């Protein structure tokens, strides 16, 4: 239950070469620890695995390359003795939990509630197979309705250990049917930081900051993960979709990301980067921006894969308000300006101006940046063909094919 | 420029201000993207209603 | 003209349902003229029995 | 195309042809029906002289075009009768590109941008092209102009066009059909 | 993804068997279908999951930022010169 | 065995005939047998494989013929001679049969069945040809005996329909023959072949029959295609007479292909684009229209390089097709990077996979396309960029030489700059803010126009049905 994000967290740290190493010897023995604890030697074996090559080299199951640098990711053998002891002394005890309370009055409940324990007791040693298959019998007879979303939500943690996407979604569209029946705003709340989480794995982060950003307000961590992850990753998906306006109310004004104040890293480093964006200073925005990255970005398991975007945007976002308020500029100023040099800011300017963000040109032969981005009549009427051009394409494929048959 | 109270555009290699002040949109343009956008989720609407002939 | 194109397409979507609605009713028509066909056979059986 | 040896050769001087009378598309309406038996079967080996040449003018790179056929003519045998033509089509080209390129060159920078060899040369081409010379300077405005004038001696350019008040008759009628 | 919205041409052409003549017909003439022919050929079609984080098959919706080599090294190298640069200005 | 085989083999094709037979002999609906053929053919072919080879033969008997047989009995030969319970007394029968027509009517001589029954019985021919797989004695003889009949018939409504059909497997049968093996009797008879479609195109459109209009066409510019002759095949479009009057969409869907390629090196890629897009939206999308889908999605892409545009990279990732447009994806980055020392080692690699398609053409091209891409990114970052700045960039060998290549681009209109050659820069000229010009109203002509259209196809398809409905009696 618990342990799952711990792990998993800890785990990705290893994997990654762009932290360095006294930070991933740090995680390891913490975790390695936790492992032989925990049992949670199935999910073990799925981290040497998934990788593979560059890490999970260096283990009794595998044959050992130079490519690890970790060897406290490396078995033991009384791991699996200790395993499948344990794995027999709790199942066993739950089997003839179910056997005796076929007797006993009302054992639609009870039997029920034996089949929730052998879930935890799956959920603790990381092998969410067989916990698919109890949790589906407890669901099936008859327990409280409320229950029944806690269920579902549990095998949907599982699916965020593992970290498949597609068998976390179906989970969570049962919890968002069962949702408004059961009208719980208790698992409505645990509802948007799970969903939270996949929604920051998804590419879109406007739905993300919807979710991430109320779910400070009144947060949960009843069989849920800290608050300081949470924050966190709201942050991020708020310094993106939010406008200078509602980044002033929803993050820099918000009370109870004031309240957290700066106990993590993290934390630290995400909060500098939007401050220094709303008060407009440019020297320090470009040695905070490399930290958040550092420091916040690559830990995070689900950031990994929006690390690059998080980059290209942040530079893009600091330029839009800046190009938007000046009519020019100089090469020279611009680039003192955020602390680099002029030979640097051309080839950053060279990214994302032919992908036609910004809208503006670089005078080499004066030396300006000049601003010329279109507001008149002019951008406005190419908007609106698109749409249009979409519809005319659409009515053709629909029409015809109905004159056919 | 950006708190939007006379929104203007500042020349750093020129040195000068031009204010501006005018209007940053027409009525009609804007009533016009609800409009077409209405009309892109309607066609597909229908041939759901209508790919019984299929 | 702007406006007037905006209402030039709305207006092709109205003209195109009335199709679709026709070729549903025609769909329909098809089955119907066929149960015919098969139904005065069963209208014939009777008069020879009764 | 073939069974002789002099197959090479020919099918060399058919494309060649082509380009001195400087269509394109007939030059790749041609190349389409040799390139299945040639391709591998023959190879390129005088057939890339013409290829390589047709390459470099629709890359824009007309200075190596013009140096292909001068080292084409360290190898000369019966190459001559197309080299005279085929210098006349590279100068042709940059003429009426530079048009949309420039206002107004000196005598000598026309000279070398264009490739003239001599310097009568370089006012020759003037009168032809009907660029005025004023000033010892080719002016490339007043082709611009040229150009202008022949467009409103039509008469095709009304419904063409297309006056405000027939577009608004035109939209109007479509529906009192 | 193919012209437009796919998801609409889908929705608009199926299998019917007076159709079904005609797709094969087609098909024929064009030359085999030219999916299951490759992998013949070329020894299996090697399309990377292990080298992006949205992989070939698009789980949703793709970065264009595996078009681009990582620009934080970049960023970081970029940084530093400055700093002695700045220093000695 | 083999009459219980045959009998029951011959009972299902006798429903099959009886559907074809009220609509031809009682004058038809166009529309409506057109697409019955169409299913008839997928359990025909099915069926001749089923129960031996020589049902159709005992078929053909059976049923009236004035000589049919004999042409039936020689194709047997080749799959190996079988001629049991295939002649009278065993596959004889003029009762039931208003195909054969009654023992009574025979005798009078004063019924004719031979003509419509003749033109079916070749489709089975012709089936057999391809359920077999074989070629040899079958590509020639079918040819040969088939086609002086449908020349001996006056060439009836009814009758063209029927063997519009025929034609497909003739062509797909004698080209197979003709990629197989080297010889020149086969491009000797690859021209009495053309020569023949051509003939029969004009004789179809005397008489005003869409199917075999359309079908003829198709067929013959695929061979101008392999051939490589543009010049022909853009003659022969401009004739200008194509259907679409008592077509199906696929045949659109072909059309248009084909144009898309003579367009497209006849260097207007412009047109060969929009009907690129129309050709795929046209065909029908299944998995068994998986050719058409793959070799247009690929070609569509290569028009867009041509153009200067990049397809999408979405395209390729989502496509189900993916495998397959592996070198397309890196085609259309090496294009985007500007990279030259990209471009050229990649089409090394996939020099043969491109020659399959028929898009290494389009690529010999590409070449010059690389140089259009990298000062168009050049363009848009910088406005007033130095000459020599340019050069390091993209490694140009001189200041002249780099100003040549600019000056072929803002020729033709896309980079839109304007050179300085004494002041030694170049100056983006584009800025646009044309709705203070009066290009918006010819864009706004071709909006409404386009809007105008559909409004008059709705109108006339709609009432059509409705008609004949009314017309029949209803429950």
């Amino acid at each position: 239950r618990v342990p799952n994000y711990e792990v998993s967290e800890k785990a990705f740290l290893l994997t990654q070469s762009k932290v360095s190493i006294e930070q991933r010897k740090e995680a390891a023995e913490f975790v390695l620890a936790k492992i032989k604890e925990e049992e949670m030697a199935p999910y073990y074996k799925y981290l040497c695995e998934e990788y593979l090559v560059n890490n999970g080299q260096s283990d009794l199951e595998h044959d050992e390359k130079s490519d690890s640098l970790n060897e406290w990711i490396k078995f033991d053998q009384e791991l699996y003795n200790e395993l499948c002891k344990k794995n027999e002394s709790k199942i066993k005890e739950l089997n003839e939990k179910i056997q005796k309370l076929e007797e006993d009055d009302e054992g639609e409940l009870e039997q029920a509630q034996a089949w929730i324990n052998l879930g935890e007791y799956y959920a603790q040693i990381g092998d969410k197979d067989n916990a698919e298959k109890t949790l589906g019998k407890s669901l099936s007879k008859a327990i409280s309705t409320g229950a029944k979303i806690d269920v579902m939500l549990t095998i949907a943690r599982l699916g965020f250990f593992y970290n498949d996407q597609l068998y976390v979604k179906e989970k969570l569209e049962a919890v968002n049917s069962m949702i408004e029946k059961g009208g719980d705003w208790e698992r409505r709340n645990r509802y948007k930081t799970y969903y939270g989480i996949h929604c920051l794995a998804v590419r879109n982060f406007k739905e993300a900051a919807k979710l991430l950003v109320d779910s400070l307000a009144t947060f949960t961590s009843i069989e849920l993960t800290s608050y300081e992850s949470i924050a966190t990753y709201a942050s991020v998906t708020g310094l993106f979709t939010l406008e200078r306006t509602d980044l002033k109310s929803k993050v820099i004004d918000s009370p109870e990301l004031l309240s957290l104040i700066s106990t993590t890293a993290a934390l630290q480093s995400i909060s500098s980067l939007t401050i220094s964006l709303y008060a407009s200073d440019y020297a320090s925005y470009f040695p905070y921006l490399l930290e958040t990255y550092a420091n916040v970005l690559i830990p995070c398991k689900y950031l990994n894969r929006h690390a690059d975007f998080f980059v290209r945007e942040m530079r893009r976002k600091v330029y839009a308000q800046l190009l938007e308020s000046y009519k020019t500029l100089s090469l020279k100023s611009m680039a003192s300006a955020f602390g680099v040099s002029v030979a640097f800011l051309d080839n950053d300017l060279g990214k994302f101006i032919p992908n036609k963000q910004l809208n503006c040109v670089i005078d080499r032969v004066n030396g300006i940046v000049e601003t010329n981005r279109p507001d008149n009549k002019n951008a406005q009427y190419h908007l609106l063909v698109k749409q249009g051009d979409g519809l005319l394409t659409k009515l053709q494929k629909y029409g015809a094919a109905v004159r056919l048959t | 420029i950006l708190d939007k109270i006379f929104y203007g555009v500042l020349d750093q290699g020129n040195g000068w201000l031009y204010v501006y002040e005018t209007p940053n949109q027409d009525a009609t343009y804007d009533s016009a993207l609800e409009l077409v956008g209405q009309l892109n989720k309607v066609v597909d609407q229908l041939f759901e209603k209508a790919s019984v002939l299929y | 003209i702007n406006i007037s194109n905006n209402l030039q397409k709305a207006l092709t979507v109205k003209t195109n349902d009335e199709l679709m609605v026709i070729y549903i009713s025609n769909l329909v028509r098809s089955i119907i003229a066929f149960d015919d066909l098969i139904e005065n056979k069963i209208q014939n059986k009777k008069i020879q029995e009764q | 195309l073939s069974e002789s040896d002099k197959k090479s050769k020919l099918i060399s001087l058919y494309l060649l042809n082509l380009l001195s009378q400087n269509n394109t598309t007939k030059f790749h309406s041609e190349l389409q029906y040799l390139d299945k038996h040639i391709k591998n079967l023959e190879d390129d080996s005088l057939l890339s002289y013409p290829i390589k040449l047709d390459r470099w003018l629709m890359e824009g790179s007309y200075q190596k075009a013009w140096d292909l056929l001068q080292s084409g003519s360290q190898n000369i045998s019966e190459f001559d009768s197309f080299t005279d033509i085929l210098k006349s089509a590279i100068r042709d080209e940059i003429a009426k590109n530079t048009e949309l390129s420039y206002d107004f060159l000196p005598l000598s920078n026309i000279k070398a941008l264009l490739f003239f060899n001599n310097e009568k040369e370089t006012e020759k081409f003037a009168l032809e092209r009907n660029w005025p010379i004023v000033n010892s300077k080719v002016y490339f405005n007043n082709q611009s102009k040229e150009k202008a004038d022949y467009e409103d001696e039509m008469m095709h350019e009304e419904d063409q066009k297309t006056n405000i008040i027939e577009k608004a008759m035109d939209y109007a009628i479509s529906i009192e059909n | 993804m193919s012209t437009d919205v796919a998801a609409a041409q889908a929705q608009s052409k199926i299998d019917l068997t007076k159709k079904k003549n005609e797709e094969i017909n087609k098909k024929s003439l064009e030359e085999d279908d030219e999916f299951e022919d490759f992998p013949i050929d070329t020894w299996a079609n090697g399309e990377t999951i292990k080298s992006n984080a949205v992989t070939q098959t698009n789980i949703w919706e793709e970065n264009w930022d595996d078009v681009e080599v990582d620009d934080d090294f970049t960023n970081e190298l970029k940084a530093e010169l400055d700093r002695y640069k700045r220093e000695n200005q | 065995l083999h009459h219980s085989e045959k009998k029951y083999a011959e009972e299902d094709q006798v429903q099959e005939l009886l559907k074809v037979l009220n609509e031809i002999s009682k004058t038809t609906l166009t529309l409506d047998p057109r697409y019955i053929w169409r299913s008839l053919k997928d359990l025909s072919s099915l069926r001749n494989q089923e129960l031996l080879n020589a049902e159709t033969l005992c078929f053909t008997v059976n049923v009236l013929y004035p000589d049919s047989s004999s042409f039936k009995k020689n194709l047997l030969k080749f799959i190996t001679s079988n001629h049991k319970s295939s002649v009278p007394g065993s596959a004889e029968l003029r009762n039931s049969y208003p195909a054969s027509f009654y023992s009574v009517n025979t005798e009078k001589k004063t019924i004719e069945v031979t003509a419509e029954i003749n033109c079916f019985m070749h489709l089975l021919v012709q089936l057999f040809l391809w359920d077999s797989k074989e070629l040899e004695q079958l590509v020639e003889f079918n040819r040969k005996v088939v086609i002086p009949n449908l020349l001996c018939y006056y060439n009836l409504r009814s009758l063209n329909l029927i063997n519009a059909k025929l034609w497909f497997y003739i062509y797909l049968s004698h080209e197979t023959l003709a990629r197989s093996s080297e010889e020149i009797n086969s491009d000797n008879q690859n021209i009495i072949l053309r020569s023949t479609m051509m003939k029969f195109l004009k004789i179809a459109s005397l008489k005003h029959d869409n199917e075999t209009k359309a079908m003829l066409i198709n067929l013959i510019l695929r061979d101008f295609l392999n051939n490589g002759e543009v010049d022909s095949a853009s003659d022969f479009i401009s004739k200008l007479e194509y259907p679409h009057t008592d077509v199906s969409s696929s045949l659109e869907a072909r059309y248009f292909f084909y144009l898309s390629k003579i367009n497209a090196i006849q260097l207007d890629y412009s047109t060969a684009n929009e009907y690129i897009i129309a050709a795929i939206r046209k065909a029908p999308h299944n998995s068994k229209s998986l050719g058409f889908l793959q070799q247009s999605n690929k070609l569509h892409c290569c028009i867009q390089l041509l153009m200067g545009d990049i397809p999408e990279l979405s395209f390729f990732h989502q496509s189900n097709m993916q495998k397959s447009l592996l070198p397309y994806y890196h085609l259309t980055k090496a294009v985007k990077l500007g990279d030259l020392k990209k471009f050229t080692s990649t089409i090394t690699k996939y020099k043969q996979l491109l020659l399959k398609d028929d898009t290494y053409q389009l690529c010999v091209r590409l070449r010059s396309n690389v140089i259009k891409t990298g000062i168009r990114i050049i363009s848009l970052t910088y406005k007033k960029i130095s000459l020599r700045d340019i050069c390091l960039k993209l490694n140009l060998d001189s200041e002249q030489t780099v100003e040549y290549m600019v000056s072929r681009a803002i020729r033709d209109g896309v980079i839109e700059a304007k050179i300085n050659h004494e002041d030694g820069f170049i100056e983006t000229t584009e800025l646009l803010n044309i709705y203070d010009s009066e290009d918006p109203q010819q864009v706004f002509d071709e909006r409404i126009k386009f809007a105008n259209q559909l409004h008059d196809e709705y109108l006339v398809s709609m009432r059509y049905p409705e008609d004949k409905k009314t017309q029949q009696n209803e429950k």
